[PDB]
This record gives structure tokens, C-alpha cells and sequence, in this order.
């Protein structure tokens, strides 16, 4: 009940026009205030409350971040561009030891966008249903989160079928991608999470918030 | 605790 | 292209009528062997090559098997009910030093599954389309497998939308439950890894089997 | 590898 498509495509254009691993993290700090603007403009994102703000954040920010590169560098041979305008082809992200991710970032995402010309619209909805994670521990209200996660994919569905009505199943295909996102995620965060032990890797103070308890 | 995302969502 | 709901309810109802992590354990044993019978089942999985039928189940056990338990446990007060006809109570989970994934595995999945009412047609779908995973490393002919997992969720959302007019979005909200799995899933197989490395708990031969390599 | 799964599977 008050979720347009329209809207959600603003969030996306109005946020976004030499150890690789190094030159990623810092590109991740960079993006992380972007991220807060770009919830800003999510309808109903800041009607929540505060605490429910930054969990929601705190919860997703990995998945929200890796969805953007990943559909940011369709265009891209072998390889994602990052948003410090830099380009980590394949090789590099091999040769510096973390080629493993890299190619199940390419493989498992960029890949699949590409081969279904997933546009910005769907990709904003896709992130604002990954924002919207009711299952989140901490809030104060999951319920309400439910509703907005609700009103997203509904206003996608409405998108879909008549955007694309020669593609019955493009809703699911989209959806079908989460599983996978969330897995990257999870693998991504524990790398960071090394890097960080390591004592190696400069890590912003944006992102290093990021990996604190809980 | 989290002080940097609270200060910008605030703002 | 031929891949009834029905076909896929009957693979459902075919196979299935102290130390609780111990019990745990030679419960998933138990449930590896019928997996594989409940597979064969599944139309168009046993014309897949041997191969695949290996990579998909190996890359998928866990996520297919917490999520037939978790339905089981449905009418379950706060605990599951294991196959071996065992129940485990939040408790007995919490004291046995792994009440954190039990807590996820009954807020983020049996509630869930408990406030929509999922119905066994609905779950063995999901199961199918979890079992058709075109993103396992190795598959021969990724395409063909995602080509089934297509089929798998086109008969779900026309058993939906049929079966429950009334909730125009109940296809999405059963998908949505994928990124969960899929995040629990990887949870409890890093708990399985630990407590082999550690020694204690009896492991049987099948389900060791699944953790090996790659 | 895996000797147990594959041998279930061609049964
Ligand atoms: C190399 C593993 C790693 C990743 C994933 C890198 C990915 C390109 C495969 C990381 C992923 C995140 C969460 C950061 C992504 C932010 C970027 C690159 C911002 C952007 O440029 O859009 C950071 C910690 C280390
Ligand atoms: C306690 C962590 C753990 C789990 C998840 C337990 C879950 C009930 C929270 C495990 C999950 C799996 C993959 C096994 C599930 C099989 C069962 C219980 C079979 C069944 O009874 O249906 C095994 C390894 C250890």
C-alpha cells in the first residue's frame, strides 16, 4: 500500500551515476555512506525506527553492496568494476588469493544478470526486498518489516508480467537469485573477518564498524 | 555502539 | 515440459508416514538413505547422469533435509521432530551448547512454515527446486538443470494462485524462505565440521561421507 | 569418492 517502482529506481540513479583485496575494501567503505543515503530514499525505510534502521543496515549491508557491483559489471569482460572507478579482472583477483569468491561472484551473479538483462529497476527491488529482512534479530517490530517486504515484490511482480510478459517465470528467476546473493555474502564476511584478524588489509573506520559485535 | 551509521541515518 | 505436482507430493508422502546433537546426527543419517530414494522420485532426476546426481545431492542434503524436518516439526510446541521419532526441545537444544541454530531453525523456518500453513505439495516443490540447483559446481549441463528447476516453480505458482486465489502472493513468500535455508544450511554444516573435528559425537558412515571433499 | 551415494543411486 504505497510502494512504486518509480521510487525505488530514484534510490538507484540518485546513489550511483594496488592489492586488489586492498583496493576492494576500501571501495566498500566508500560505498557503505551511499548505502545510507540510498535506504534514505527507500520508501518507508526512514519511518522505521532508528534502531530498526541500522539493524536492518547492519543485517544486509554485505548482500546489498555485492548486488550492486555484480549488476554493475554486466558490461564487463572478466571482472567487476568498482565503484572507486577501478576494474579487478579475474587474473588479479586469482594472483592475490582470493580467486575462489571472485569467480563465484562472476559465475553465480554478474553471469546471470547479464543473461537476462536484469535492469536497474528489478535490481533496486531486489535490494529493497533484501533491506527489508524480516528476519533480522533485534526488531522491535519484524511484522511491520514483513508488510514492506511484501509491497516490494508485489509492486516487481506488477513490474514483471507486464514489463516482460513474454517471460512468465522472470519473477522467480529473480527471486531465485537471494539464495545465492545470501550465500556470497556470508562467504565475503568471512574473509573480511580474516583480513581483519590478519593484521594485514587497511580497513576503513565505515567498514570496520561493520564487523563489530553483534 | 555503532556510531558512524547512527550519525548519518540521523542527519 | 511434464513436471506435475502431483508426481512431486507422492515423492513427499512415499518417503515419510541423550546427547540431543548425537540423536541429531544418527537422525540425519537415518534421512540421507530415504533422500536418495525420495530423489529417484523426483520426476526427470534419475535421467540426469550419475554425475549430477551426486553433485546435487552432495550440494544439497542439508538445506533438503532441514527443511522436511522443520515442516515435520509444524504442529511441534518448541522443538523439532526427528525422523527417528525423537522429539528436541528448545531446552534440550539450549543445554547441549547449540541453542542459537536451533533458535534460528525454529523462528526462521517452523514458525514460518507454521503461519502460512505451507501444505506437503508446497514443500515438496521447494524441496525440488532446492534439489535442482544449477549453481553446483561441476554439473555437466548446468542449463538442463536449471531448465527442471524452471518447471519445478512454473507448477508451483499454477498450484498456487489456484489453490490459494486469495493470497496473490503466497508463490513469492515460499520462495522467500530459500535465502533462509540456505543461511541455516550452511550454519549447520559448520557445526557438523566442528564437532567431527572435535571427536566426540558418533558419525555414520553416510552422513561422513557427505563430508568429504570437495 | 563418495562410494556409498553412488552405489544407492544406480539401484
Ligand atoms: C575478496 C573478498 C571480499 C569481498 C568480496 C569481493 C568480490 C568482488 C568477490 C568484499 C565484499 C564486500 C562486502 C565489499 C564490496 C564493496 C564494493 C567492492 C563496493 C563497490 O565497489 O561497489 C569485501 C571483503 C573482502
Ligand atoms: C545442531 C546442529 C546440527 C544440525 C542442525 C540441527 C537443527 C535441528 C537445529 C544438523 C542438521 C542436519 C543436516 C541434520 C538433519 C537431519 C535430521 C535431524 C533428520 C530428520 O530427523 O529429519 C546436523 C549437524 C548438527
Amino acid at each position: 500500500e504505497d510502494m512504486p517502482v518509480e521510487r525505488i529506481l530514484e534510490a538507484e540513479l540518485a546513489v550511483e551515476p594496488n592489492d586488489p583485496v586492498t583496493n576492494i575494501c576500501q571501495a566498500a567503505d566508500k560505498q557503505l555512506f551511499t548505502l545510507v543515503e540510498w535506504a534514505k530514499r527507500i520508501p518507508h525505510f526512514s519511518e522505521l525506527p532508528l534502531d530498526d534502521q541500522v539493524i536492518l543496515l547492519r543485517a544486509g549491508w554485505n548482500e546489498l553492496l555485492i548486488a550492486s557491483f555484480s549488476h554493475r559489471s554486466i558490461a564487463v569482460k572478466d571482472g567487476i568494476l568498482l565503484a572507486t572507478g577501478l576494474h579487478v579482472h579475474r587474473n588479479s583477483a586469482h594472483s592475490a588469493g582470493v580467486g575462489a569468491i571472485f569467480d563465484r561472484v562472476l559465475t553465480e551473479l554478474v553471469s546471470k544478470m547479464r543473461d537476462m538483462q536484469m535492469d536497474k529497476t528489478e535490481l533496486g527491488c531486489l535490494r529493497a526486498i533484501v533491506l527489508f529482512n524480516p528476519d533480522s534479530k533485534g526488531l522491535s517490530n519484524p511484522a511491520e518489516v514483513e508488510a514492506l517486504r511484501e509491497k516490494v515484490y508485489a509492486s516487481l511482480e506488477a513490474y514483471c508480467k507486464h514489463k516482460y510478459p513474454e517471460q512468465p517465470g522472470r519473477f522467480a528467476k529473480l527471486l531465485l537469485r537471494l539464495p545465492a546473493l545470501r550465500s556470497i555474502g556470508l562467504k565475503c564476511l568471512e574473509h573480511l573477518f580474516f583480513f581483519k584478524l590478519i593484521g594485514d588489509t587497511p580497513i576503513d573506520t565505515f567498514l570496520m564498524e561493520m564487523l563489530e559485535a553483534p | 555502539k555503532h556510531k558512524i551509521l547512527h550519525r548519518l541515518l540521523q542527519d
